């Protein structure tokens, strides 16, 4: 009966290691402008791209529960 | 280490460059220990008034006083 | 903290005589502003220079140095003996050898651990540091002392 | 120049080199033993011991064994118009290992533990210790 | 009825992600500003912006957990 | 409701991941007081942030719980 | 509609993964050109090399699920 | 009373979770006593006070184990 | 092919493993070409020689997978 | 020969955990060691501080797996 | 029955445990061979030791996939 | 019927844990002695206590999963 | 009866987890023989004897595992 809630709650919890990846690349971050800070404008910027893939998938994830809460 | 004993870096290097002066072969040993013979005649002042004079030819009383 | 390197031997032209008068015009110029100065010597030349003009500023002299050929322990020792009196800014007075008939003095302008933790030292982030820079740079800035003294000993000499 | 490694192995008392161009030289590391070449990162590196081995472009194969006791390595990248990248080992002891023994090793080794055994100064004990991984590191290193 | 009160558990069982996230966030922060002082105040102006997309996620992590306790 | 028994104890399971977090927080703290030790006042404060986010992030973690032993 | 949706999430949990993955491989880049900015262009593209590897597996693995909602 | 025993056991998770983290702390308190002898206090503060989080987090799980167990 | 379906989805946790491994892979490639960009090549060839054995990992899941989509 | 034993079984899930923050205690006990073993006698102190909780807080789990299994 | 294909989807999740072990390892190798091309050719002699294991260990449970799955 | 099997199976998997936490000891053990081959015996005296620790743990669930099996 | 089976299974997963070790105990020899690639010898040994606790280990999980199979 509670087929839809439960597979979205599953589907959802990925939302940990991505957030623990995005941790890992602000960290990164702040440690390589702690090393360099006048190249801190362009880690920056990669550092987005690394947001344009995670967050990405992570919004995938959060389209499958939108799919499997109504079916 | 040297840092935790209250040690600077170059009393280490040189007391560890002493003792591998210590493991050298004798003909090149007499030189090495020929080119790194110590003297000196450190004398302390406080606006004149000499507190002390004292002699140094070791690098371990050289450091340590 | 002026440390100014001199003679033990006379008949020696007069390095000491410009040494000691670059020492003077530096002390002259720094008790204006109300800094307060030290002197350590290297000879006894500079010590007979100085003695009765500015001998109530003496805090360590060395001498006897160049009886046995200059070696880098001689010189740690004496960067031990600065660096234990740290102070605030320190410069060096010596001789440059130019060529077998000219020399010309100088003075350096020496980097001090006061005056280094005042700078985040952004110019070395260039340098890829092995040890992690706040590890190795005590270490670093000895060597620096010991190499500085080594070669302005032998310049003079 | 050329795209050479332009090594400089320095120490006090004599410099064995001051522009000698080589392919691949290895230092003893605080960390751990590297392989600086040509493109290297500028770099500065604390070094603790050991045998120093040095590798000519025109050698390859043949190369050359310097124990080294304490000192710095500093590597520098090339100018544009150089073409070729510099590195400087600064040594404050730094002997070839022909000249080397394993006995006065040994003999050393006995002194400072013998004297080393009265422990009450940190920098006794700390002296201790680093004397025994220098003089293992000789025995290690001599032939 | 419980299987409602399951699925807004399983969630929730995201929220450990988000939390490492943030720890190695602040770990990385704190050893940078030890590293190099004087840049703090660039260092805090990214950690925010690492927040700014956990926090989301975490408040997500929420969301939908309440949402299975009735829908 | 024997499930509910359940969903609460999984509600739980993410301090598993909380505490992780603030370990390592903790851990680059000290090792910053071990590097600088002359800035701990900053570090302190930082750190401080850090669990603002968690505690509450661990409290979300016990409510829900406790409400899922009731609804 | 049980192993559809149950098959789907649970497919879908190994994302989180993906996320890891990708947040350390950017961590080491943004850590590399902080190193060594010289190299950067040539950095970017090996880390693309991983995403022809990490985002495909994601890729698939999302595909796999939509094979397991209409089996 | 037969979910209860199995809700409290799967509450039981918290504990290893937290002493990895308690092991991080510690580790990171012998680190920095290594590379800083002279400091052996303001580590051990900062490590009780981390010592105190965990072991709150530790009794909200084990205080729960029991009460489901019960309740 | 209900359990089929599952036991399919179930096979494709370890995809996780694989994506760490490919991740710590390029991290370390991508810091040795930070350090020394001269040893490019020949760093790569080892890259790709363990590459493959995730690869053959990775390809031998969704084999089984298949495998458990049919028998 | 029941739930019992399965509950009982649950609990133990925790002692990887500790195992993980006993490895990584002794193993910052030997990193210390090895750099500055001056101070040897002082880090296996502090060792045994975390000792005193985390082999603690394993006990607790194995004595309520007893617990879970004579419930 | 077709629950015995279960066993097989739980015997592949030991493999996703082998990939980062192999992860590791080849990072190590690469880090070692950045920092010392020199003896390059050693430290593969020794990854051929380490995947003498883990490639078996990985096999070893696919089998058990067989075997677990036809009996 | 036979849940004792599934009782000792799911208690056997804290060796996972323990072997992970082994490693990590052994693993300092190594580096520690690559840097400071000089000191072998107290390095191995630490990690044959945590050994015994670790293995004590070993033991104790592997005897937990014979009880529950044979009870 | 082929419910046995799974249990068996299910032990195989502690497997994973020994790989991990391994992984790590032999990036510590050949970050180790980089690292002082003079002594090559005792870093083995210390190797083996980490991977007789494993390989143990990981038979013991497989012998459980056989049992429970056959039982």
């Amino acid at each position: 009966a509670g087929v839809a809630s439960l597979s979205a709650a599953i589907a959802l919890m990925s939302v940990g290691g991505v957030a623990q990846g995005i941790g890992s690349l602000f960290a990164a971050l702040v440690s390589g402008t702690a090393r360099n800070p006048s190249i801190k404008e362009d880690l920056f910027t990669y550092t987005l791209i690394g947001m344009g893939f995670l967050e990405f998938l992570g919004i995938i994830c959060v389209l499958m529960s939108a799919v499997l809460l109504y079916s | 280490m040297w840092r935790s004993s209250g040690v600077s870096f170059t009393r280490y290097a040189s007391e560890m460059a002493a003792l591998l002066r210590q493991c050298l072969k004798e003909p090149y040993r007499t030189q090495a220990m020929q080119r790194n013979q110590i003297h000196l005649k450190e004398t302390v002042y406080q606006q004149g008034q000499v507190l002390t004079r004292e002699t140094f030819n070791d690098i371990k009383k050289a450091f340590e006083a | 903290a002026v440390l100014a390197l001199s003679s033990d031997k006379g008949l020696c032209g007069g390095v000491n005589s410009f040494v000691a008068k670059q020492a003077r015009i530096v002390i002259k110029e720094n008790e204006m502003a109300g800094n307060a100065v030290q002197v350590y010597g290297v000879g006894d030349k500079i010590r007979s220079a100085l003695q009765r003009t500015f001998g109530d500023r003496f805090k360590r002299i060395m001498t006897e140095v160049t009886r046995f050929p200059w070696n880098f322990g001689q010189a740690c020792i004496i960067a031990d003996r600065l660096m234990q009196d740290n102070p605030a800014r320190l410069m060096v007075i010596y001789n440059h050898f130019k060529s077998a008939v000219a020399y010309d003095t100088l003075t350096l302008n020496v980097l001090t651990p006061t005056q280094a933790a005042q700078s985040a030292k952004e110019q070395l982030n260039t340098f890829e540091f092995e040890p992690e820079k706040t590890d190795v740079w005590k270490d670093l800035q000895d060597f620096y002392y010991a190499c500085t003294v080594f070669g302005c000993m032998l310049d003079n000499i | 120049f050329k795209n050479q490694l332009l090594l400089t192995l320095s120490s006090p008392s004599e410099a064995i080199y001051v522009r000698t161009p080589v392919r691949s030289v290895t230092v003893p590391g605080s960390e751990g033993a590297m392989t600086m070449t040509n493109g290297h990162s500028q770099t500065v590196a604390r070094l603790k011991a050991g045998e120093i081995i040095v590798r000519k472009g025109e050698t390859g194969d043949e190369v050359e064994r310097f124990f080294l006791s304490d000192g710095f390595v500093l590597f520098k990248s090339p100018e544009d118009d150089s073409g070729c990248c510099t590195a400087e080992v600064l040594g404050v002891e730094v002997v070839p290992v022909s000249m080397l023994d394993k006995e006065s090793a040994a003999t050393a080794l006995q002194e400072l533990l013998q004297q080393g055994a009265g422990a009450t100064d940190e920098w006794t004990k700390a002296r201790t210790l680093l004397g025994q991984e220098l003089l293992s590191s000789v025995i290690r290193a001599a032939p």
